[PDB]
C-alpha cells in the first residue's frame, strides 16, 4: 500500500485520503458468533499452553536479575517495569517471594509488609490507599497549624512524613507494589502527586509497572525527580487475563474502561446466593429511585440521591429473609464496600445512605445477566 | 551507477549472479529472488532492493566470521561499490537501511536470524541481558577471549 | 472475593526459618562463580565507603545552595529605603524552584509575617484573601503568646488590636501555574492597603520560566504598579555552573587516584544534563551514582583500589586482566623494540610469579588528571575572574587534549595557555579501573527509548522469547511454536503495514490468513482431557472461531497499550492507528 | 532630585516661580506626548510623570532652566517611547525549545499539507508525494486561535525538524548502528509534560484530563513573538514555514 | 495619500486595548457578565474560564458599538471619518 512504513515519513505517507469506492466497508457482523463461555474456553487453553515453554525459560532468565534490582531499591531508586505482556505475576513474585524476606534478613522477626496495589482496577481510590499506608506506618497526625485553611490533608501529611523520615535510619519498612501505574483510575494527577511525594521517603520502596505506550508523558521534571525511576524492560508476552476482567473483551475494549461495573459482573459470579439476593434487592430499589428522580433515559451514574438508606434497607431484606438483623446485614454489606460495588455515606440529616456507583444502563444490564437467573 | 538506474527489469539469473559470488547458500538466495518477485511491479529502483537484500543477508549468514575478523565488514562494502559501479560508499549504506525497513517483520528474515543466531549483530544470550538492562552484561572495553586466542598464537611465533 | 480483584490489599509474607548464611547482600559472585565470599563482602563495604563519602559532601553542597539563597534574597528583601513609601518592593525570582524557605527578621516593634500562596490555594480572589488574612491572624497570635472576619479590614485594625505595625510578605509559589486574571485582581486588591500608614507589603514571584511571559499576561496598569521598585534575582542551580561544578568536583575527589572517567562517559553526562535545565543537580547525582553502582556490581577488580587487597591476587584474575587492550599494546611494543623472547615470556603467564608482580607496580601511580583539573579550575577562577564555565566540559576537553582550544574563547588566557598545557598519557591497565558507557546501560536504565523498546519487542520478538529446539518436541505446542508467532507480535506486523484507518473485519481476515489452519486444530485436539474443547474442534467452523477469539484479545491488548483508537462511537466497525514505529 | 541638582550643579540662579514653571511645563509636555497612549486617565499620567521626572531633571544645566524649548531637545529620548516594561526569553532545554516549535507548526499548519513540506527520504517503492497547497489563504492563521492536534503528529514533526544527532564518522562499521534520526526517549516525554505544566502547551479543559487517552488533543499557547525569539536561538527559520502560506 | 501620523507599536496599543475593554466597548466573546443570584455567581467563581488562560492577543472579543453606529456619532471633520465605512 504505502511506500514508507516507519518514521515521520511513515506517519505522513500512511495518512492519505481514501476514496469512497476504495473504502471496503464490512461490518463485523460478518463473523463467527462466538459465545462468551467458549471465548473463555479457547483463551484459557492458548494462554496456558501455546508458548509456556518459551515464556517459562524467559522467566528463568530474568529471575537472575533479582539481586540487581534489590541493589537499586537499597539506593533510593524507585523501579519501573515496562514491556509487552502482563507484568503482574512477575511483579508480585519478585516483591513477595524474593524482595521482602531478603530485606528483612539484611536488616538484622517478621517480613516487611508488602502493600500491593491493583491499578488496573478502575475503582482504585487514592484516599483509601493512603488510609492503608497510615495504618502501616502510623504517622503523627496533622496539627492545627499544619492544616492550612482547607488544605489537602492527604498531601499535607505526606509532607510531614517526608520531614519526619529524613532523620530516621535508612531501613525499608514498606514495599508498595503498584501494578499498572498508568491504569485508568491511577493515571490521574492527584494519584500521581501522592505517589511521587511518597516515593521521596527512602524508608519505603516503590516497585511499579506500566502498560501504556505514552506512559512517560505522565511525569514532568518534578515528578520524575521525586520518583527517580530506574527503568527495566521486561517483555514476556504474558496474556493479562486478570487485567482483562475489569474490562469487557467480547466488546474488544469499547466497554468505556472506567465503569468498574464490568469488573463487578465478575465478582457476582462466585458469591453466596444470600449475598446475591441482597445485592439484587439493592439494585432493584435504587433502580426505582433512578427512574423516579431523574426523569431521564440518558446515562447518569448513580450517586447518593438515588441510594437506599440503611435502616430502610434492613426492612426490605428482613421481609425477603436475607438478613436477620442489622449486624448480619452490615457484615455482608462490607464485602461489597471493600470491593466498592456499594458505597455507604451519610447525608446532611444523618441518614446513612447505601448506593451503587454505576449508571442506569449498566445497572439494568447487570441485573439481567447474572442476578435474575436465580 | 546501478543505484540511479530506474525501471529496468531484473532477470532471475542476474539477481542470483549478484549473490552467487557472495556464496550465500540455497535457501538464502531463493528468498532473495522470492522477495524481489513480489515487489517487482512497485519498485522505483530495482537495484536498490537487490543490493539491500544481499547485504542484509551477508551480514547475517557470515556474522560468525565477521565477529572474529573486523576486516571483512570493510571488505564487503568495498566489494559492493565496484559491482554496483558506484563511486563512494554512502549510497550503499543508504540502500541497506531502506531495505532493512521492508523486511524487518517478515517471517523468512526472522527464521534467517534464528538459524544463524544474529539478532542484528549479537547472540540471543548476549542481547537478552542487554534488553533487560543488566549490570552484568558484557562491555566492549576488553578484547574477547577468541580475539586474545589468535593474538596469543601470533605473538609467540613472532617471539621465535 | 479474590485479592486479585480487590484494590490495595496488604500481604504479610512468610519468611523462612534461617537460610544458614550471612549472605544477605545484593552483590553476586563474579568470574562465573570463581570469586570468593570475602571478596564480595569487601567489595560491598568498599562501595559504601566510597558512596557515602560522595553523599556526605553533596548533602553539604545542597545545604549551601539554600543557605546562600536565603541570604541572597534577604539582602534584597530588606533596607531599600524608598522616600515615596507608597508602593511594594517586588522580587522576581528568575527560574526558581518553589522549594526555598524564606526566613524573615525578628525585628521587634514590627510584625513580619510570611504568606505563601500556591496556585492550588488560589482558585479565585476571595480565597487568596481569606487564606492571607487567616495566615497573618494565626501567625500574630503565635507571637502574642476574640474572632475576626478574614478580609482586608484586618490590615487596618492591626495596630488598633496588636499595638505593633505590620510588614507582610507574599510568596507566590508556582506563578506560572496560577491564572493571571486572579493574580492581577489580587495585587489590585492589595493596592488598597496603602492608605493605612503602618503596613508595607512585599511581593515575591517565583517565576520559573521568564519575565517576558508574565508581562504579556498582566494588565498594563499593574506592571506600572510593579515597577516603582522591582528587583530581578536570577535563582537557578544552572546559573554560572557554580553548583554543578561543586558536585562534579566532589565526585572527582572520591575517585581521585582509584577510578578514571572515560570521555565517552563524561560527554554522556554533559549531553543528558543539557536536556533537563530545571533539575540538573539531582540528575547529575543520579547518573554519577548509577555508574558507580554499576562499577562495583560488575567488576571483580573493584577490590583492587585499596592496596591491602593486592596481596590476595589469584589465577582467574590473571587470565582476565591480560586481555586489556593497553596490555597487548605493551607486549606489542616489547616485540618491536627488544628481539629476544624470554623477557616477554617472563611477562606472560608461563612465569607464574612475574605477571602478578607486574600488576603490583602500576596501582600506586597518582594518575594526575584529577588534581590538575582542580588546579586549572581554581587558577582560571581567581586570575581571570571567570565565572561562567563548566568544570564538566573542562574535564571533558582535558581528557581529549583540547584544553587550550577550549580556553581560547575567553581570549584572556593567551599569557597562561602554555603553563596550563597538559597532554594526558594512557596508563597501563586503566580499562580495569574506569567508568565508561560502551555497552549502553545508562541510556537504557535511566534514559530509555521507552516506546521504541515497545515496538521493537512487538515487531521483532525474536530478541525476547527464547527460540529453543530440544524441549519443544516434548511439550504440547512445540510443533506450533516454530510456525506461529505470539499473537501480539503477529498482529503488530499486520498493524504496521496498514494505513491509518483500518476496518476490523478486513484486519481480522488478514490476520487469519497468516495462521496455520491444520496445526492450530491439531493443537486444539492434542489435549484429550477437555471434552468441551474437543467438541468445538469437531465443528467445521472451528478454525474460524479459534482465530476470532485469538484475534480479539490482541485487538483488546492493543487498545489499553494505546496503539488503537476506536473511531466514531455508535459505529464500532473500523479503527484508527495511534502509534508508528521509529517516531 | 530637582532639589539636589540645582545646588550641586552650581547654577544657583532660580526662584519658586521658575521652580513651579519648570515642573508645570514638564507636565504639559508629558501630557502632550503621551495623551494618545493613556487617554483621559489620571493614574496613567501620574505613573508616566514619576517614571520620567528623575530622567528629566538629570538633563538640566544653565541653558535649560530658562529656555523650555532647548531642554526638550536635550531630553527628546524620553518623550518618544513610553517604556512601561520591567539572551533568550526562556531557559528551556534544547529539545523543549524544538518541541514548542513543532507545537507551533502542528497547531497552525494544516495536517493535510505536512507530507509536502517535511518529507525528504528516497522511495524504494513507487508512490507520489503530496503536492502541497495549491493557493495561498489570506487569513494568516497566526492571527487566529490555535487549533488542536494529536500527540503523534507532534512527535512526527519534532523529529522532522530536530537537528542531526549521532553524525556519521565515515565508517561503514559505524553507519548502520548510528540511527541518525532522533527517537522519542524518556526525555522527550518528560520535557513535553514539563512544557504542559508551565502552561506552554494547552489541552481541552476538563477536570482531571488524562494524558493517556485517545480523545485528548493538544495545542500551543505562546504568541508568535515568543516562538520567533525561540526559533532564532536554535537557528531554526520558522518564518519560512509561514512565508509560503501567506506572508 | 498624504504632516505624518505616528503609528504606535504593538506593545503600546496594549494599554489602549485594555481601556476599551474596561469602558464597555469590547466584551469577551460569549460572556455572562453578572449572574442572576448569589449561587450562580459563586459557581462561576470556582470555574476557570478559557479566555483567562489563553494569551492576551488571542482572545476573541465582540463589539458593543457597530461600525454603522460608529459612523453616525463621529463628526464629518475627523480624519478617521472616511474609515467608518467599508
Amino acid at each position: 500500500a504505502s511506500s514508507f512504513l516507519d518514521t515521520f515519513e511513515g506517519y505522513f505517507d500512511q495518512r492519505k485520503i481514501v476514496r469512497t469506492n476504495a473504502k471496503s466497508r464490512h461490518t463485523m457482523s460478518m463473523a463467527p458468533d462466538v459465545t462468551r463461555e467458549e471465548f473463555s474456553l479457547v483463551s484459557n487453553f492458548f494462554n496456558e499452553n501455546f508458548q509456556k515453554r518459551p515464556r517459562q525459560k524467559l522467566f528463568e532468565i530474568q529471575k537472575k536479575m533479582f539481586p540487581q534490582y534489590w541493589f537499586e531499591l537499597t539506593q533510593g531508586f524507585s523501579l519501573l517495569f515496562y514491556g509487552v505482556g502482563s507484568k503482574r505475576n512477575f511483579l508480585e513474585e519478585f516483591a513477595i517471594d524474593y524482595l521482602s524476606p531478603k530485606i528483612a534478613y539484611s536488616q538484622l522477626v517478621n517480613s516487611i509488609p508488602c502493600l500491593i496495589l491493583n491499578g488496573y482496577n478502575p475503582s482504585c481510590n487514592y484516599r483509601d490507599v493512603f488510609k492503608e499506608i497510615t495504618d502501616l506506618l502510623v504517622p503523627a497526625e496533622l496539627t492545627r497549624s499544619e492544616t492550612k485553611y482547607w488544605g489537602n490533608h492527604v498531601i499535607l501529611q505526606i509532607q510531614k512524613m517526608i520531614d519526619f523520615y529524613k532523620n530516621q535510619p535508612l531501613d525499608i519498612k514498606l514495599i508498595l507494589v503498584v501494578h499498572n501505574l498508568d491504569g485508568p483510575s491511577i493515571r490521574k494527577n492527584t494519584f500521581q502527586t501522592m505517589l511521587s511525594f511518597l516515593s521521596v521517603i527512602r524508608q519505603i520502596a516503590i516497585v511499579a509497572s506500566t502498560d501504556h505506550i505514552y506512559a512517560p508523558l505522565l511525569w514532568d521534571n518534578m515528578k520524575a525527580q521525586n520518583y527517580n525511576f530506574v527503568f527495566h524492560d521486561i517483555s514476556n508476552f504474558e496474556p493479562s487475563t486478570v487485567e482483562s476482567t475489569f474490562q469487557d473483551v467480547m466488546k474488544m475494549g469499547k466497554s468505556d474502561t472506567s465503569s468498574g461495573a464490568e469488573g463487578a459482573k465478575y465478582v457476582l459470579q462466585s458469591l453466596t446466593v444470600n449475598s446475591k439476593k441482597m445485592y439484587k434487592l439493592l439494585i432493584e430499589t435504587q433502580m426505582q429511585n433512578m427512574g423516579n428522580l431523574s426523569a431521564n433515559t440518558g446515562p447518569k451514574r448513580g450517586t447518593q440521591r438515588t441510594g437506599v438508606e440503611l435502616k430502610l434497607f434492613n426492612h426490605l431484606c428482613a421481609a425477603d429473609f436475607i438478613a436477620s438483623n442489622e449486624i448480619a446485614l452490615r457484615s455482608m454489606l462490607r464485602e461489597f464496600i471493600e470491593h466498592k460495588m456499594a458505597n455507604i455515606t451519610k447525608n446532611n440529616s444523618g441518614m446513612e445512605i447505601i448506593w451503587v456507583p454505576y449508571t442506569y444502563a449498566e445497572l439494568e444490564k447487570l441485573l439481567k445477566t447474572v442476578l435474575n437467573t436465580l | 551507477s546501478l543505484l540511479v538506474k530506474k525501471y529496468c527489469k531484473m532477470t532471475t539469473e542476474e539477481i542470483i549472479r549478484l549473490c552467487n559470488d557472495f556464496e550465500l547458500p540455497r535457501e538464502v538466495a531463493y528468498k532473495i529472488v522470492d522477495e524481489y518477485n513480489i515487489n517487482a511491479s512497485r519498485l522505483v529502483c530495482p537495484w536498490q532492493l537487490v543490493c539491500g537484500l544481499v547485504l542484509n543477508c551477508t551480514f547475517i549468514v557470515f556474522n560468525e566470521r565477521r565477529r572474529k575478523d573486523p576486516r571483512i565488514d570493510h571488505f564487503i562494502v568495498s566489494k559492493m561499490c565496484s559491482l554496483m559501479l558506484t563511486s563512494k560508499v554512502d549510497d550503499v549504506i543508504e540502500c541497506v537501511k531502506l531495505v532493512k525497513e521492508l523486511i524487518i517483520g517478515e517471517k523468512w528474515f526472522r527464521d534467517l536470524q534464528i538459524r544463524y543466531d544474529d539478532f542484528d549483530g549479537i547472540r540471543y544470550d548476549e542481547i537478552i541481558f542487554r534488553k533487560l538492562g543488566s549490570m552484568l552484561q558484557t562491555t566492549n572495553i576488553l578484547v574477547t577471549d577468541d580475539q586474545y586466542n589468535i593474538w596469543k598464537k601470533r605473538i609467540e611465533m613472532d617471539l621465535a | 472475593f479474590a485479592d486479585a480483584q480487590r484494590s490495595h490489599y496488604t500481604v504479610y509474607p512468610s519468611l523462612p526459618q534461617s537460610n544458614k548464611n550471612d549472605k544477605h547482600i545484593p552483590f553476586v559472585k563474579l568470574l562465573s562463580g570463581k570469586e570468593s565470599e570475602v571478596n564480595v563482602e569487601k567489595r560491598w563495604e568498599l562501595y559504601h565507603q566510597l558512596h557515602s563519602h560522595f553523599h556526605d559532601q553533596v548533602d553539604h553542597i545542597i545545604d549551601n545552595i539554600e543557605a546562600d539563597l536565603k541570604a541572597e534574597i534577604s539582602d534584597l528583601l530588606y533596607s531599600e529605603t524608598t522616600q515615596k513609601r507608597r508602593c511594594f518592593n517586588t522580587i522576581f525570582l528568575l527560574g526558581s524552584d518553589s522549594t526555598t524557605k524564606i526566613e524573615l527578621k525578628d525585628e521587634s516593634s514590627r510584625y513580619n509575617v510570611l504568606i505563601e500562596l500556591t496556585p492550588k490555594e488560589s482558585p479565585n480572589v476571595r480565597m487568596m484573601l481569606r487564606r492571607s488574612m487567616y495566615k497573618l491572624y494565626s501567625a500574630a497570635d503565635a507571637e502574642e503568646h476574640n474572632d475576626v472576619s478574614y478580609d482586608l479590614s484586618l490590615v487596618e485594625n492591626f495596630k488598633r488590636l496588636f499595638g505593633k505595625d505590620l510588614a507582610m510578605v507574599f510568596n507566590f509559589k508556582d506563578v506560572d501555574s496560577i491564572n493571571f486574571n486572579t493574580l492581577d485582581n489580587f495585587i489590585i486588591l492589595l493596592k488598597s492597603a496603602f492608605k493605612y500608614d503602618h503596613v508595607k507589603i512585599s511581593l515575591i514571584f517565583n517565576i520559573n520560566t521568564n519575565l517576558s511571559n508574565i508581562e504579556k499576561n498582566l494588565r498594563q496598569s499593574t506592571i506600572r504598579l510593579l515597577k516603582r521598585n522591582y528587583h530581578k534575582l536570577d535563582v537557578s542551580s544552572n546559573k554560572g555552573f557554580k553548583y554543578g561544578n561543586q558536585i562534579f568536583q566532589s565526585f572527582l575527589d572520591t575517585v581521585d587516584g582509584k577510578l578514571n572517567l572515560s570521555d565517552r562517559f563524561v560527554e554522556f553526562i554533559l549531553s543528558k544534563m543539557a536536556n533537563n535545565t530545571n533539575h540538573n543537580l539531582q540528575l547529575l547525582t543520579k547518573m554519577l551514582d548509577y555508574s558507580l553502582m554499576s562499577y562495583f556490581f560488575q567488576n571483580a577488580f573493584s577490590v583492587f583500589i585499596d592496596p591491602v587487597n593486592v596481596d590476595f591476587l589469584n589465577d582467574d584474575y590473571l587470565k582476565i586482566l591480560s586481555r586489556c587492550p593497553t596490555f597487548m599494546f605493551f607486549v606489542e611494543g616489547l616485540i618491536k623494540q627488544h628481539a629476544p623472547a624470554d623477557e616477554i615470556l617472563s611477562l606472560l603467564t608461563n612465569k607464574n610469579r612475574g605477571l602478578e608482580e607486574f600488576f603490583v607496580e602500576f596501582l600506586v601511580r597518582e594518575n594526575p588528571i584529577n588534581g590538575h583539573a582542580k588546579f586549572v579550575a581554581r587558577f582560571l577562577e581567581e586570575e581571570l575572574n571567570i565565572t561562567n564555565f563548566n568544570l564538566i566540559e573542562l574535564y571533558h576537553n582535558l581528557l581529549i587534549g583540547k584544553l587550550d582550544s577550549y580556553l581560547d574563547r575567553w581570549s584572556a588566557c593567551k599569557e597562561y595557555k602554555d603553563r596550563l598545557h597538559f597532554e594526558p598519557i594512557d596508563t597501563i591497565f586503566q580499562e580495569l579501573f574506569t567508568l565508561d558507557n560502551r555497552s549502553g546501560l545508562l541510556t537504557q536504565s535511566i534514559f530509555p527509548s521507552y516506546k521504541s523498546n515497545i515496538e521493537d519487542n512487538l515487531l521483532s520478538w525474536e530478541q525476547v522469547l527464547p527460540s529453543l529446539d530440544k524441549e519443544n518436541y516434548d511439550t504440547l505446542s512445540g510443533d506450533l511454536d516454530k510456525i506461529m508467532a505470539p499473537v501480539l507480535g503477529q498482529l503488530f506486523k499486520l498493524y504496521r503495514e496498514a494505513n491509518m484507518t483500518i476496518n476490523i473485519y478486513d484486519f481480522y481476515i488478514a490476520f487469519r490468513e497468516t495462521l496455520p489452519k491444520e496445526e492450530i486444530l491439531n493443537f486444539i485436539r492434542k489435549d484429550p482431557s477437555n471434552t468441551k474443547l474437543l467438541e468445538l474442534a469437531e465443528t467445521p467452523d472451528a478454525f474460524d472461531k479459534v482465530a476470532l477469539i485469538l484475534f480479539m484479545q490482541a485487538i483488546f491488548a492493543f487498545e489499553n497499550m494505546g496503539l488503537i483508537k476506536f473511531q466514531s462511537t455508535k459505529s464500532y466497525d473500523l479503527v484508527e492507528k495511534c502509534v508508528w514505529r521509529g517516531i | 532630585c530637582l532639589r539636589k541638582r540645582i545646588i550641586e550643579e552650581q547654577i544657583t540662579d532660580c526662584t519658586d516661580d521658575q521652580f513651579q514653571n519648570v515642573a508645570a511645563n514638564f507636565i504639559h509636555l508629558i501630557v502632550q506626548a503621551f495623551h494618545s497612549y493613556t487617554g483621559n486617565d489620571i493614574f496613567a499620567l501620574n505613573d508616566l510623570i514619576d517614571f520620567k521626572w528623575p530622567k528629566y531633571v538629570s538633563r538640566i544645566t544653565k541653558e535649560n532652566i530658562f529656555e523650555p524649548l532647548a531642554l526638550y531637545k536635550s531630553a527628546i529620548k524620553l518623550f518618544l517611547s513610553t517604556d512601561d516594561n520591567l539572551s533568550q526569553t526562556y531557559d528551556l532545554s534544547i529539545i523543549s525549545k524544538y518541541l514548542l516549535i513543532a507545537s507551533y507548526i502542528c497547531s497552525y499548519l494544516e495536517p493535510r499539507y505536512d507530507a509536502s513540506i517535511f518529507s525528504r527520504k528516497t522511495r524504494i517503492i513507487q508512490g507520489r508525494a503530496a503536492y502541497g497547497r495549491r493557493k495561498k489563504k489570506e487569513v494568516n492563521p497566526r492571527y487566529l486561535q490555535p487549533s488542536l492536534f494529536a500527540i503523534e503528529r507532534l512527535l512526527a514533526i519534532f523529529q522532522a525538524i530536530f537537528p542531526i544527532q549521532g553524525k556519521a564518522e565515515s565508517g561503514s562499521l559505524s553507519a548502520l548502528r548510528e540511527e541518525s534520526l532522533m527517537k522519542a526517549n524518556i526525555e522527550v516525554f518528560q520535557n513535553l509534560s514539563e512544557l504542559h505544566t508551565l502552561k506552554l502547551i494547552a489541552t481541552t479543559m476538563n477536570k482531571n484530563i488524562d494524558y493517556l487517552s485517545p480523545k485528548v488533543r493538544w495545542k500551543v499557547n505562546v504568541p508568535w513573538e515568543i516562538i520567533k525569539e525561540i526559533s532564532e536561538s536554535v537557528h531554526f527559520n520558522i518564518s519560512d514555514y509561514f512565508s509560503d502560506i501567506h506572508e | 495619500r498624504i504632516n505624518t501620523i505616528k503609528l504606535w507599536l504593538k506593545k503600546d496599543v496594549k494599554n489602549v486595548w485594555e481601556n476599551l475593554v474596561q469602558l464597555d466597548f469590547f466584551t469577551e466573546k460569549s460572556a455572562v457578565g453578572l449572574r442572576d443570584n448569589a449561587t450562580a455567581a459563586f459557581y462561576a467563581s470556582n470555574y476557570q474560564f478559557q479566555g483567562t488562560m489563553i494569551p492576551f492577543d488571542l482572545r476573541s472579543y465582540q463589539m458593543q458599538i457597530i461600525l454603522q453606529e460608529l459612523r453616525r456619532i463621529i463628526p464629518k471633520s475627523n480624519m478617521y471619518y472616511s474609515w467608518t465605512q467599508l
